[PDB]
């Protein structure tokens, strides 16, 4: 079925969905339509394991039970500066405040 | 209030126990729906059409408190219960057909006591 | 295939389908394909974007509806954001 | 006298109440005077065969909070005729709540109603937290929707 993802690089987060049968390269083509960088200038990561173009999203470990609309799975994205690839960097989101007394 | 001879009460409970426990070939206990009348708050139209309502809980209650003075008085109330079932509900309904069978079970159970 | 950019108070950029972002009546009013939120932090804005996906995917569908989860620590700010965003 | 009420029919109706929601479901039957009567609850993800009657009216809620639930994609369920040994299905599901209503649900579950006023939020949200899901208010709205629909 469908997989729901967050494609993350620095302070940019793209919310997209793809088929579990679709490939890592088809996902780089979705990033190309939004960020205007071709698939050859992109590296995609599940946590810290680099992903192969011909591998399906299902084969990468992204499934309908782990990549849900309300809890999408994160995909790390790194770009190519000149001829070298930058190190994977995902800036975290802010932290919530301390839980109030009445909520505890 | 005047207590009945134990032999008459023994007979009255044996007859009504046969009627209440009676099961069909499929194992279904036919007296189930007849044990308790629905309350007048939840089904007032039953009390509008049925002049003297009675259920099996009331009949057991009338044997225990010596209200019935003979087997004929017990039969009068069981035939009233079945007559009321046939008045309120339509011919062909399961409840209407269950009341006729329990009526026949009462009569065979009473004839067994008569020897 | 049309996308919009939602910016959090801390400068995070969330790129979401224009259809999904229109779930919010406030965003729909403000739309242009970019809106900056001066008082919504990234941890709340990412959760709001998860809701847009959830609503669109499950609104008028029979493929069993799951619960939308909200951790106790984000609930209050998410309630404030939902009220301001009209979704 | 109230428009939302059960029809006093005598034809029985075997229905399967199937709880396909993550909530513990409280089935609610509207009696002949349209008064809501609570029935035994349904655990999440289970189906039970029950005895009802044609034209009887039901709605379903979260047994703990009274949050409204959907039955066959709508708010009210009416059992129909059993077409040759076929039980009717009342498919109880979770609605897609608004982000605001879902947030109000989560804050209500975490905070006692006496402490709602101590939360650092805007004045209007305190009133929203205190406007708890209520079967009667929902019946008042559904009665108004029917009055409008038929005009
Ligand atoms: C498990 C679970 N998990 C989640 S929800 C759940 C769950 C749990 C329990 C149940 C019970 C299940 C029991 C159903 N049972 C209730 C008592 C009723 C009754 C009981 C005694 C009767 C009698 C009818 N009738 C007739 C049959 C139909 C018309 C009245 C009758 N005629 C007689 O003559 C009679 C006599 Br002589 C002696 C003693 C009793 C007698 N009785 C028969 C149906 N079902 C109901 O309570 C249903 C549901 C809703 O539709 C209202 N309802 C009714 O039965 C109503 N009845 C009637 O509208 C009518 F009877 C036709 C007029 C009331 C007024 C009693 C509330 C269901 C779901």
């Amino acid at each position: 079925m469908d997989v729901f993802l967050m494609i993350r690089r620095h302070k940019t987060t793209i919310f997209t969905d793809a088929k579990e049968s679709s490939t890592v390269f088809e996902l780089k083509r979705i990033v190309e339509g939004i960020l205007k960088r071709p698939p050859d200038e992109q590296r995609l990561y599940k946590d810290d394991q680099l992903l192969d173009d011909g591998k399906t999203l299902g084969e990468c470990g992204f499934t309908s039970q782990t990549a849900r609309p309300q809890a999408p799975a994160t995909v790390g994205l790194a770009f190519r500066a000149d001829d070298t690839f930058e190190a994977l960097c995902i800036e975290p989101f802010s932290s919530p405040p301390e839980l109030p007394d009445v909520m505890k | 209030l005047s207590p009945n001879p134990p032999k008459l009460t023994k007979q009255m409970n044996a007859i009504i126990d046969t009627v209440i426990n009676y099961k069909d070939s499929s194992g279904r206990q036919l007296s189930e729906v007849f044990i308790q009348l629905p309350s007048r708050k939840e089904l007032p139209e039953y009390y509008e059409l049925i002049r003297k309502p009675v259920d099996f809980k009331k009949i057991k209650e009338r044997i225990r408190n010596h209200k019935y003075r003979s087997l004929g008085d017990l039969e009068k109330d069981v035939m009233l219960l079945c007559h009321n079932a046939q008045t309120f509900n339509l011919e062909g309904s399961q409840i209407y057909e269950d009341s006729i069978v329990l009526q026949s079970v009462f009569k065979s159970a009473r004839q067994k006591i008569a020897k | 295939m049309m996308y919009v950019k939602l910016i959090s108070s801390d400068g995070h950029e969330f790129i979401v389908k224009r259809e999904h972002a229109l779930t919010s009546g406030t965003i729909k009013a403000m739309l242009t394909n970019e809106v900056n939120f001066r008082e919504i932090p990234s941890h709340v804005l990412s959760k709001v974007c998860m809701y847009f996906t959830y609503k669109v995917r499950y609104t008028n569908s029979s493929t069993e509806i799951p619960e939308f989860p909200i951790a106790p620590e984000i609930a209050l700010e998410l309630l404030m954001a939902a009220n301001f965003l009209d979704c | 006298r109230p428009v939302l009420r059960s029809v006093n029919s005598r034809e029985p109706s075997q229905v399967i109440f199937c709880n396909r929601s993550p909530r513990v479901v409280l089935p609610v039957w509207l009696n002949f005077d349209g008064e809501p009567q609570p029935y035994p609850t349904l655990p999440p993800g289970t189906g039970r065969r029950i005895h009802s009657y044609r034209g009887h009216l039901w709605l379903f809620r979260d047994a703990g909070t009274h949050d409204g639930l959907l039955v066959n994609q709508t708010e009210l369920f009416v059992p129909s005729l059993n077409v040759d040994g076929q039980p009717i299905f009342a498919n109880i599901t979770l609605p897609v709540y608004t982000l605001k209503e879902r947030c109000l649900q989560v804050v209500r579950s975490l905070v006692k109603p006496e402490n709602y006023r101590r939360l650092d939020i805007v004045r209007s949200l305190y009133e929203d937290l205190e406007d708890h899901p209520n079967v009667q208010k929902d019946l008042e709205r559904l009665t108004q929707e029917r009055i409008a629909h038929q005009r």
